[PDB]
């Protein structure tokens, strides 16, 4: 509506409700709504990190985030009591639990990856659920696995905080470009897990790529990463009853299709339609023989183990217990006949799910709280970035350098806020360090927070006075090395320019670094940052002459997907006024056969470092169709 | 139905409290040139997100605020009566 | 139908049934026109409905 | 012989010269890179395809050595027309050098200088260039035409095109030099 | 340590998440919307809905 | 469909020697020589030892009748 | 560092690149060694810098006080004369400090070594071994952004802390004009208050680097009145910077304006394109032909009216009929001309069927030689109009882009109208939307429109004027047959 | 029927699908020359002249 008088601010004061994906920005006031708008769609783009921290400069909203997103935790949801452990393979296993009210019995799934969609996936801490063993109990509330993103106790981060400097480095930082330091690098990682499906018919067999003679195999093992980015290759055959290709098992050949993805596969999933007996005469199929009996070996054991519960009449089970079991039971059944698009299929299909731990490379995209954007222009050694010299911090190195160009155009101030605070943050450590007892350490702590932030500072007190003396210096010491929380709510209780300038009076020691080669002194504070799903990779084609979708079906390194030439293409070509050129790399790139056969056979016969390609005249495949099917019509052109 | 294409474990607000003008049957349409449906009122505060939304269809998927009150007895209705009182 | 009188938003008297109904719109037609379509008050979310 | 490729900013090189990843070059060059292997190692050119995809799986040296003497020593260099779409303006489609053939196998973005982009219009946004190769000598001469050496003067007014001057970043490292 | 006093602040934060509203699809019923579709069939005399 | 361009008289190009007078699909468990799928004037798979391209056309004969 | 050097004594040496090197590394590593000191105040603090030291030029015998810095820098620029091993004139030298005379100075470069592909090589070697040291004095000098940096002149000069502290007088008499004005008279005194001072800002604000006036006034000083969804200037300003924080009211305004940015570009999707590929079909054959003069007469020349300083700019590098004589080069510069309707040989009016001649074209003959001139014309004209109709959606600005349209894809104006009514209207409708476009590429496109009644293509050396008719863009290629 | 999975998505044909929301006006909804009642069979609808 017009009206915007409705809206008084008294009545949203002191109240975060009008706020939603912005919970998890510091100083939201400050930023624009453009910028505000862009990371609502990066936290969403984030992308799952190994070494992921709670954020230094923080708004206390972000673990109920963590909470509330359940897609990152499990939590167990009554008293239970562990029957039983059956193992499918080393990661990938189930625990057959108890309810200790209702007596129902329940299953909890334990595996290394966590699947979402095409390669995004993140890695599992299993370390509760695998220290669980038979008659042990589960409390309510115990978290059996949690996502790299919660700690120890629970908290949620989405980033890590990383040194920054707004730094014009050699002008590699131009626009929003930035340069990593190598060890920087290292703490945003992301995983990528892939569920790659290869189908094996009766005429197909796979190639003997992970195998020696002796021992035949052709797909990478449980524990073993995958080699060359070839899982495995299918040769399909006219008739398989001559078995005479025994000896083609180490060769490759363009007609064969090849699986591609790299990392360690943890799970192996068969559907074989195939009787047990005409598997096994032949050697080749040897290794997947393996996993299809570990399948029904792991299928058989829970049938047995919990036939008497399920079968039984009382019949206390959850829906989840029964349907594992019906599945099992099925596997095992004869007379089963898998279906795969509502068609009965030949031989059998094999799932690998694939975990690989994916590191920053250069076009990757990072980015803060605030909207701004960044790419990874240059990764470099921690000596090469801008070290502090000759100073109490003396050594300190930056992390990441930003542009400094055109940052109060972007209209997301917050940022350097959050810099500042980390900055002031780090003096007040190093004073705490550097002198009194651990009284003296509280008073400079609780001061500065009184000037950031009064509900921390009375939190503070009260945890603070809480706390042992051991416990008071253990936690001392960490505000000391690792960092110090402050808190910066999005709305209502964020510093400012005046909290600021007087923060900045009474500190008078604090003031700008110089660093080792630098004549501008330069402020190095940690700022959040979150990586986001975009890579180069996702846009890559290259092509050569001989969609298609082998690429999404895995069965192609990269898209060969061709670029597309148009009228406008062809007139700033035109340009250059040689129009006849231009026709020939049409016709020799695309549209003529002919031409196109002579420029491969020329460009693979001719001198390797002098290339001159003669094309003949001749009317294109089409242009031939159009003049005979013209003629039958009964018109024909005259050059018109 | 809306397919799971998250990239991360954080889903509080790209699904859970995820809302969408466009349906099977949707005032909403591109055709219809709903920019004014597209655009936020003064009632959007404290019940919906400001600068939540999609920069492919703008308007027509946002999130829902964390501490929106629906009010008990009135069947998902964000106010117990409508705009106009009539008495 | 029951679900369009429990989701109706005025005295009973007025949804009884189909011509309470038609009485209560015609008798408000020019204020109810004059509504807006974005205030969130006349607007509701729904999920298992559909 | 096409490609998309997304951009990322090269500094210490050559307005025209580029930095192409290391897959985007194989298969552009890939008849060409087949021929050398050939005639270096004496093998059929199927064998020298098993060569090529061996290396296209990672990098390994010897390919990168095939790769490098083939923008080295090839005449005229290895050059291709850079477009960004919508192909609009003078400048949108660019004849360029292939300087460099980057090491990480990771890396998959072409380096251009920060000078070329305002001619192009594009943005290190993450957009993408389409690559489309030029091989023929003649053609190279003919397309030469469209370089960024020739487009420095603006057609219309015949002066110096702004769109290859001195950007941001660099007017600035200038201007605390002078002023 | 940090991580205790960072657990302690976000459970003294007063300002809370309303759980009903993220945990609706759970307490919402197929039923409600259910019964009338099916009472639709009820005019023909025949078919009556139990 | 409807064009405005040059007419031909099929009569002078026509060509006595792929002529198709014979309607039988097969002929003796054999593709015709003078059938439609005729190697000898059409070509066959081996189209690098035929020399015949796509544009060669078959042609059916009417005389002594006249269609529109 | 030498406080004596000899310009085309170095150029013309053989030990160019050496001299050039070692004062590269001598500026760099005197930078690397000392800090730069900030006063926030007028009476700006001392540093000992080589490149900001003096020395002593001798252009040809003659004397210049030249810093450090502007030497390397002219050295680096004056690369030409050491590879053409040509002297440098003393009317080549440019204020080195002010790098918009740079563009001008590679202009006069390519005139005098003749628009040859060797001057082409030099320019980009010098734009290029100009920004490698610009990283090197970037990453040794150093730059950087702080709200410290606010602060610190604010402490001392009051009036950056009363302006980043301003606040809007709450007298409703304010309007929408006032507060606006007063948002200029704060800003363009910022600016002033940086470039006077001794702050970390102080390069970027008379660099231009990274510097936009709107939104850098915003972050330091007020935000201002915004637009709603529809264009209407909402009541309630936002009287604050967001360096100081938000109101719960401007947060819904913020928002409002971001939601129209994005409903807008989703709107801007549209890109028809359709006259591009029309105006390049009918123009893509015109060429040039090694003629100086097609013989045409004055009557037959084309008439143009100067009425704006616009006008005569589009003109340059063509050809004029002066009072005294005859067929001497317009000058633009030259404000005589304004208010005077001039006789110009167009490329309209050129005679030779084969192409246009070199009087009628311009002086641009040698320059655009090697590409297509038509070619040349349609991407002037298309790359502006198809960006202007796109920009304008955001903000009587769009008519003119309408008009330039129906001027030659319609028979609106072109049906009872003349060539030189119809030349003068497109050169009113290119200045009122803003393409800078020189006249001659406009005229070539009107040059193919136009279609010859006559049908006769060597009768304009005859003074009486053909008989002719102007065509739609689509029914001129139509007419061809 | 699909089943809820974890309070929030439903599992079906091997693929995670989560269910949203949907915004929609109450009753009483303006159109032109037009005020319509929607109900789950035949709209309401009053038509001015
Ligand atoms: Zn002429």
């Amino acid at each position: 509506m017009d009206d915007i008088s409705v809206i008084k601010n008294e009545d949203y004061e002191g109240s975060h409700r009008f706020l939603a994906e912005e919970l998890l920005m510091p100083n939201a006031n400050k930023t624009d709504g453009n910028r505000s708008t862009m990371f609502c769609s990066h936290l969403a783009q984030a992308v799952t990190l190994q070494k992921a921290e709670p954020p230094l400069v923080y708004t206390n909203f972000e673990n109920q985030v963590g909470k509330y997103s359940t897609a990152g935790y499990r939590k167990a949801n009554s008293n239970y009591k562990v029957i039983e452990k059956i193992y499918k393979n080393d990661y990938n296993y189930v625990l057959i639990v108890q309810d200790q009210e209702t007596g129902e019995y329940t299953l909890f799934e334990r595996a290394e990856c966590e699947f979402l969609t095409e390669h995004y996936g993140f890695q599992w801490d299993n370390d509760k659920i695998d220290s669980l063993k038979k008659d042990d109990t589960i409390e309510k509330d115990t978290v059996l696995y949690k996502n790299t993103c919660y700690d120890e106790n629970m908290n949620f981060g989405y980033g890590v905080n990383l040194n920054a400097a707004y730094f014009s480095y050699k002008n590699e930082t131009l626009e929003d470009a930035i340069v990593i330091s190598e060890s920087a690098a290292k703490k945003l990682g992301t995983f990528s897990v892939n569920k790659v499906k290869v189908s094996v018919n009766t005429n197909d067999i796979l190639l003997n790529l992970y195998g020696d003679n002796e021992n035949y195999k052709g797909f990478p093992d449980i524990g073993e990463h995958i080699k060359n980015q070839i899982i495995a290759s299918r040769r399909r055959f006219d008739y398989n009853t001559a078995l005479y290709e025994l000896k083609n098992l180490n060769e490759m050949r363009d007609s064969d299709t090849p699986f591609f993805a790299d990392g360690k596969i943890v799970d192996i999933e068969i559907f074989s339609n195939v009787p047990e007996e005409e598997l096994k005469v032949q050697k080749y199929n040897e290794q997947v023989l393996y996993y299809i009996n570990k399948q029904k070996e792991f299928s058989n054991n829970v049938y047995q183990k919990l036939k008497k519960i399920v079968e039984g009449k009382d019949n206390n089970v959850s829906d989840k217990l029964l349907h594992f079991y019906n599945n099992c039971k099925m596997r095992i059944d004869e007379n089963i006949s898998y279906t795969y698009q509502n068609s009965k299929f030949s031989g059998f299909i094999m799932e690998f799910t694939i975990l690989e731990e994916e590191p920053l490379n250069k076009g990757s995209k990072i980015t803060g709280r605030y909207g701004n954007k960044g790419v990874i222009s240059k990764i470099l050694p921690d000596d090469q970035m801008p070290t502090v010299a000759e100073g109490r911090f003396k050594g300190l190195k930056a992390d990441i350098c930003l542009n400094p160009l055109g940052v109060f155009n972007r209209l997301n101030p917050s940022q350097l806020i959050e810099q500042e605070l980390n900055w002031i943050a780090k003096f007040i450590r190093k004073d705490m360090e550097e002198a009194g007892s651990n009284e003296e350490k509280v008073s400079i702590l609780l001061d500065f927070l009184n000037r950031v932030n009064k509900e921390e500072t009375e939190l503070m007190e009260e945890f603070i006075n809480s706390l042992n003396k051991t416990e008071l210096e253990e936690f001392l010491n960490d505000i000391i090395e690792n960092g110090i929380p402050i808190c910066q709510k999005p709305f209502f209780g964020n510093i400012g320019l005046d909290e600021l300038w007087e923060l900045y009076n009474h500190y008078d020691h604090i003031d700008y670094f110089k660093c080792e080669g630098i004549s501008t002194p330069l402020i190095i504070g940690e700022i959040y940052m979150v990586r986001l799903k975009h890579e180069p990779h996702s846009k890559f084609s290259a092509r050569s002459t001989s969609k298609s979708k082998n690429f999404k079906e895995h069965k192609d390194l990269y898209s060969k997907t061709p670029v597309r030439i148009g009228n406008m293409e062809i007139s700033n070509l035109s340009l250059t006024n040689e129009m006849g050129s231009i026709m020939d790399m049409l016709n020799s790139y695309s549209n003529n056969e002919t031409n196109r056969r002579e420029l491969i056979m020329q460009l693979l016969t001719g001198n390797p470092f002098d290339t001159n390609i003669d094309l003949s005249d001749v009317e294109s495949g089409t242009s031939k169709i159009l003049k005979s099917l013209f003629t039958c019509l009964g018109l024909s052109i005259d050059d018109v | 139905l809306r397919y799971d294409n998250s990239v991360n474990s954080i889903s509080l607000f790209t699904l859970i409290l995820r809302y969408t003008q466009s349906g099977p049957q949707s005032p909403f349409s591109s055709n219809s040139t709903n920019n004014k449906l597209r655009g936020l009122h003064p009632s959007y505060l404290g019940r919906l997100g400001l600068t939540s939304t999609s920069a492919g269809d703008p308007g027509a998927s946002g999130s829902l605020t964390p501490f929106l009150e629906l009010p008990e007895n009135s069947y998902m209705h964000f106010t117990e009566e409508p705009e106009i009182n009539l008495n | 139908d029951e679900w369009t009188k429990k989701i109706l938003r005025t005295e009973e008297k007025n949804k009884e049934d189909i011509y309470s109904v038609v009485r209560w719109m015609i008798n408000n037609y020019l204020a109810l026109v004059k509504q807006d379509n974005m205030n969130l008050a006349n607007k509701r979310i729904r999920l298992y409905e559909y | 012989f096409s490609a998309r490729n997304v951009i990322t900013p090269l500094i210490g090189h050559p307005i025209d010269e580029v930095a192409m990843p290391y897959k985007t070059f194989a298969e552009l060059y890939k008849f060409q890179l087949i021929n050398l292997i050939s005639k270096v190692k004496g093998i059929n050119y199927n064998e020298a395809l098993k060569f090529w995809e061996k290396g296209i799986l990672g990098f390994n040296q010897e390919l990168y050595n095939y790769m490098e003497e083939l923008i080295t020593k090839t005449k005229g260099g290895c050059t291709f027309l850079l477009n960004r779409n919508p192909t609009i303006s003078i400048g949108s489609i660019l004849y360029l050098k292939i300087g460099l053939i980057k090491k990480d196998y990771k890396d998959l973005t072409l380096g251009i200088s920060n000078n070329l982009l305002s001619a192009l219009s594009g943005d290190y946004d993450g957009d993408v260039l389409n690559i489309i190769p030029v091989f023929d000598n003649k053609m190279k001469e003919h397309f030469s035409l469209l370089s960024p050496q020739n487009f420095l003067v603006d057609r219309n007014n015949g002066r110096f095109n702004g769109d290859f001057d001195l950007q941001k970043d660099q007017i600035l490292g200038i201007f605390i030099l002078n002023n | 340590m940090i991580s205790n006093f960072r657990k302690f602040h976000g459970n003294k934060n007063q300002e809370k998440f309303n759980e009903n509203l993220i945990l609706n699809k759970e307490n919402e019923s197929i039923l409600n919307y259910l019964d009338p579709i099916c009472k639709t069939l009820e005019i023909i005399p025949e078919i009556t809905y139990l | 469909m409807g064009k405005k361009l040059s007419l031909i008289d099929f009569n002078e190009i026509y060509n006595e020697e792929n002529l198709i007078t014979r309607a039988n699909p097969i002929e003796n468990h054999e593709f015709s020589d003078d059938g439609i799928y005729s190697e000898r004037i059409f070509g066959s798979y081996n189209e690098d030892d035929d020399d015949k391209d796509i544009d060669t056309i078959g042609w059916i004969n009417i005389e002594p009748y006249y269609i529109i | 560092m030498e406080k004596t050097y000899n310009l085309n004594d170095i150029l013309l040496s053989n030990e160019y690149e050496k001299i050039k090197e070692d004062i590269k590394e001598e500026i760099i590593n005197d930078m690397a060694s000392k800090k730069v000191k900030y006063s926030n105040t007028s009476e700006f603090a001392k540093n000992d810098f080589l490149k900001d030291e003096f020395i002593d030029l001798v252009v040809d015998g003659e004397t210049y006080e030249i810093t450090y810095g502007n030497l390397i820098t002219l050295l680096i620029v004056a690369r030409p004369f050491n590879h053409f091993k040509v002297p440098m004139t003393e009317d080549l030298l440019f204020d080195l400090s002010d790098l918009k005379e740079y563009q001008n100075y590679y202009t006069t470069l390519l005139e005098h070594f003749g628009y040859s592909n060797e001057i082409k090589s030099i320019i980009k070697d010098v734009i290029s071994e100009l920004a490698i040291f610009s990283g090197d004095i970037n990453v040794t000098f150093g730059n950087t952004v702080s709200i410290k940096s606010l602060i610190d002149l604010g402490n001392k000069v009051k009036r950056f802390r009363e302006l980043l502290h301003y606040r809007l007088p709450n007298d409703e008499a304010l309007e929408f004009n006032d507060i606006e004005a007063i948002i200029k008279k704060n800003l363009d005194e910022i600016m002033k208050i940086l470039s006077e001072t001794d702050n970390m800002l102080r390069y970027y604000i008379d660099s231009g680097a990274g510097i936009n006036s709107k939104q850098f006034g915003q972050v330091l000083s007020l935000v201002g009145s915004k637009p709603d969804l529809f264009g209407k200037i909402i009541p309630y300003p936002i009287n604050t910077s967001f360096l100081r924080g938000l109101d719960v009211r401007s947060f819904y305004i913020n928002a409002l304006g971001a939601r129209k940015a994005l409903i807008t570009n989703y709107q801007q999707v549209r890109n028809s394109g359709y006259l591009t590929r029309k105006i390049s079909m009918l123009l893509m054959d015109t060429k040039l032909i090694d003629l100086d003069d097609c013989g045409s007469h004055e009557n037959n020349y084309l008439s143009i009216n100067v009425e704006n300083k616009d006008v005569l700019k589009r003109f340059s590098k063509r050809s004029y009929l002066n009072n005294n004589g005859e067929l001497v080069e317009i000058d633009i510069n030259d404000e005589s001309l304004i208010g005077q309707v001039i006789k110009i040989p167009s490329p309209t009016t050129c005679a030779s069927n084969e192409g246009v001649c070199r009087k009628c074209y311009g002086k641009l003959f040698d320059i655009n030689k090697d590409l297509n001139i038509g070619m040349i014309a349609v991407l002037l004209l298309t790359d502006p109009l198809t960006q202007r109709l796109l920009s304008a959606k955001h903000l009587e600005l769009s008519k003119p882009l309408r008009e330039i349209k129906d001027l030659i894809e319609t028979n609106k104006y072109i049906k009872d109208h003349n060539v030189n009514e119809v030349v003068n209207y497109f050169i009113y409708l290119l200045n009122e939307s803003g393409i800078n476009i020189q006249s001659v590429h406009s005229e070539l496109i009107i040059r193919e429109m136009m279609k010859l009644d006559d049908s006769d293509r060597t009768q304009f050396k005859n003074d009486k004027m053909p008989d002719y008719e102007i065509f739609r863009i689509t029914d001129a290629n139509l007419k061809g047959d | 029927f699909p089943k809820l999975i974890d309070s929030q998505y439903f599992i079906i044909n091997g693929n995670r699908y989560y269910p949203i929301y949907q915004l929609l006006d109450s009753g009483t909804y303006r159109t032109n020359k037009a005020l319509t009642l929607k109900t789950l069979l035949m709209p309401i609808v009053l038509r001015e002249k």
